[PDB]
């Protein structure tokens, strides 16, 4: 006499459930021409719930069931890194922590990721330092058919920074809202009960980068002491 | 006091070459250019110099991208089957077809067993008919009574999207700046060529004097 | 759409012989952009310096609601501008 | 999980950390002890009683972390709630 | 066998099956429609190209 | 003012070339160029520049793509079977 | 077109995400915002 | 998923956020508090009125998010429905 | 499937919507409210009678969606079906 069922998610379908289910009963086995059970094979059960999080609620009597998903996942992060490298005026510097890994390509060619930093300064003389900057920040995440793909953020600008203050170079703002919906249609629409027609699947995401810089002149010999002292 | 050193060595060296013996040489570690010439030449190149040597702006380059998409859709219609006399049966959809349900549900049905020259029973093997209910979403309502069966079938699939994403890099005058947040991919290509996908911004501003960036 | 054909047209029970599937989508992008210029050795300081606090008010609002399994522990906040003197500095003033 | 527990001696090093930063000499924050390192005697009376006005070493030699101070000739004295 | 001639087919089949002797009159309307408008659009300097 | 230096320092090396020693060179950073000639060249050379630094106008080009189909079919036939 | 796309967002955001009220969802900044109510007192002051 | 709640923590700090964006000083959203940096006393009485006459501010104030003040010397006071 | 419904919102936006496209200042369709921005005051009588004698005006305040109007001083009124 029927079912519904809802392809949202995350949100296992009852209808691949309720196969798993039967699936996995027992076998009454016997063999003539013994009493044992072959019991059940859970490999397709367990496939199900790998992934799955969160409550289902439901009820499984007389083969037909009401199964009652809902979640809500809830991040966040934060992170601080602050790279800082030491040149003469004029000179370029580098400086990378990172590792460094293979790629494919062609002939494994040998890559470089991680926090790194080049920059070549020169001082302005109205104690303005003028940057030529390059900073990137990457990482391995994770592969692909045939190799690896890296995460990577870099922004490569010149900018112009005061002695002792702190320029911006760069950032992004991400927002998102996602939503989903599904119903009958008919029937999802009534203001009380409408809520056991449907299903829905929300989303936000943000996120926040900025890069900072701060030059600083180290002038005197007494000056280079001042700052590698503290 | 601003000009790197080494820029303006060739501007001055055709400067130089039909103002004529002179020579301009530039000192990288010192940042510092050493013009050689006569009496005349000089009081010339020190008031070019003068004028190159100016502070430049620098410009902060923002970039708003928003996106908002809105789906919808909604599928409705009614199946029926029976007996040796007949089918209805539509394609539509995403809506699944009577006719391919009331075979897996047949061959879903337990097989009695024997053997000689035991009574087990198989039961079913449900793949196909959980083959069909894999990506089926919605309503499927249904009489299945002497194997003549309507199955009435509705979904109302309504999404949205909303996104702000807003990508800003600082400059100077005249200098190209490059953003990327995204991430780097390998291409087939042939041999395996490294590719870069994800938010790209690379500008290259001047400022106009008006006050406009460019 | 598909129907019987003659018998979907019935005004009333025409809905039992039909089957039909709608759509609708719609789309919109739009790229803007917004320059600003930074000429005084002051001027960069004012962008650089909102953006800045604007960070690290997020990093504050962050930490006000903790890590909830441990408290109270830190977590990184970017340092403030102008700290001026740390309260036992300020003594070390009003001796010597 | 659960509930206090504090104070540092985290930030008892952290607020030695602040001290040093701007400097100049040091500051040691040991233990739930800060130190400080360099004729000062009437800069004591002085440069105690500021530290005994104000309200953050108010709280916290009134939370219970120590407070120490150490001169160059050289001596020192510690200094908590009840000297203050 | 026979849930492959059923696989793409739409529309009334209806019949007499009885003493292996049939007659099966089948009949179907299908009707579409699309509408789609988009546009795109770009700013340039005069003489630059997009 | 408007133009890019360097874009004007080809379109002045021919017009300095045949108006003869004359050299122009442009200053990437600086979005300057500089004319090095005699009096009488040069001021040919700035009604030049004059006219050439002009402000450019910008155009706002909108596509619109349409399109409308509609499709139909009907299939209506009638079978027979039997015994031999 | 910016206050096209700015009341799409709007529009977008009076009907919230029905499962998270109230929840923020992006919206593009006003034009001339003019003064904040707390700034604006300020001036009356000074 | 099913009623309020409300309001802030965030808004009391989207709130202090718009302050911000056009300064010049800081303005602190301190949980349900803001908070604002730099003879003004006289600045008070003209100042807060203001606020306490202003609709969001008759609003939010009445809302139940706090409201505080600063000044650099230095003082402070905060300010909520009550003292309008 | 299955009747009205109706009407807007949407078109309550929609409706501001058409008017801001030939602008000029805003028009904000708030709800099912349209709201409009910039000594006016005997402009009101006269611009809002045009309004009431506008028979989409006479249809759509009629219809239910509110409509509301802003001036900056500032100032600003509501009017619907009755206020006509």
């Amino acid at each position: 006499a029927g079912l519904m069922q809802f392809a949202n998610g995350t949100q296992i379908p009852i209808g691949t459930l309720g196969a798993a289910i039967s699936q996995a009963k027992p076998q009454k086995g016997s063999t003539v021409i013994i009493n044992p059970d072959t019991n059940g094979d859970l490999s397709t059960l367990a496939q199900l719930l790998s992934g799955f999080s969160g409550t289902a609620v439901g009820v499984v009597k007389g083969d037909w069931m009401a199964l009652v998903q809902a979640v809500k996942n809830d991040s966040s992060s934060n992170v601080l890194s602050t790279p800082s490298i030491t040149t003469l005026d004029n000179q370029e510097a580098f400086f990378m922590v990172g590792q460094d890994v293979p790629v494919l390509t062609g002939t494994v060619e040998r890559k470089k990721v991680g926090i790194m930093l080049k920059v070549t300064p020169q001082i302005n003389e109205g104690n303005a330092v003028q940057m030529v900057i390059e900073q990137e920040v990457s990482k391995v995440e994770g592969q692909t058919s045939l190799d690896v793909v890296f995460g990577e953020r870099k922004l490569k600008t010149t900018v112009l920074a005061n002695d002792g203050e702190l320029i911006v170079l760069g950032g992004l703002m991400d927002d998102q809202a996602g939503e989903s919906v599904a119903k009958v249609p008919l029937l999802g629409d009534i203001p009380l009960i409408g809520n056991l027609f449907k299903s829905t699947a929300d989303k936000k995401e943000k996120r926040n980068l900025m890069v900072f810089i701060r030059p600083t002149i180290l002038r005197d010999g007494m000056a280079a002491d001042g700052v590698s002292q503290r | 006091k601003y000009s790197k050193a080494e820029d303006l060595v060739d501007v001055l060296k055709q400067v130089s070459g039909t103002l004529t013996i002179v020579s301009i040489a530039a000192s990288k570690h010192s940042n510092a250019l050493i013009v050689t010439a006569p009496q005349d030449i000089m009081q010339s190149l020190q008031s070019v110099i003068e004028q190159l040597d100016i502070r430049r702006a620098q410009v902060h380059v923002e970039a708003l991208i928003v996106e908002v998409a809105e789906g919808s859709n909604i599928n409705f219609g009614v199946q029926w089957a029976s007996k040796d006399a007949g089918l209805m049966q539509f394609a539509n959809g995403t809506q699944i077809p009577i006719g391919t349900l009331g075979a897996a549900i047949s061959q879903a049905k337990p097989q009695k067993g024997s053997t000689v020259i035991i009574n087990p029973d198989t039961n079913g093997d449900l793949s196909t008919l959980a083959q069909l209910l894999s990506g089926f979403s919605g309503t499927a309502v249904g009489v299945v009574k002497g194997d003549w069966m309507a199955l009435v079938q509705a979904v109302k699939n309504d999404s949205s999207s909303n996104v702000l994403s807003t990508p800003s890099i600082t400059t100077l005058d005249n200098q190209e700046a490059f953003f990327m947040v995204g991430q780097d991919v390998p291409v087939l290509t042939g041999t395996v060529e490294r590719k870069k996908v994800g938010i790209m911004l690379k500008v290259t501003p001047q400022i106009n004097e008006g006050n406009a960036v460019q | 759409v598909a129907k019987v054909p003659l018998l979907g047209d019935i005004p009333l029970i025409g809905n039992l012989f039909k089957s039909t599937a709608d759509k609708k989508e719609k789309r919109n992008l739009m790229v803007f952009i917004r320059p600003t210029i930074l000429r005084d050795g002051m001027a960069a300081d004012g962008v650089s310096q909102r953006k800045y606090n604007y960070m690290r008010a997020e990093q504050i609002y962050r930490d006000e609601q903790g890590l909830s399994l441990m408290p109270h522990t830190a977590q990184p906040v970017l340092p403030a501008q102008n700290q001026a003197l740390p309260p036992e500095v300020r003594a070390f003033l009003n001796a010597g | 999980c659960a509930s206090h527990n504090e104070n540092a001696s985290l930030l008892a090093k952290k607020q030695a950390q602040n001290i040093s930063q701007n400097l100049p000499v040091l500051a040691q924050s040991s233990g739930t002890t800060v130190k400080m390192t360099i004729t000062p005697d009437a800069f004591l009376t002085s440069y105690q009683r500021q530290m005994c006005a104000d309200p953050t070493v108010k709280l916290m030699l009134t939370e219970g972390i120590n407070y120490s101070i150490t001169i160059n000739n050289q001596y020192q004295r510690k200094l908590d709630r009840t000297t203050c």
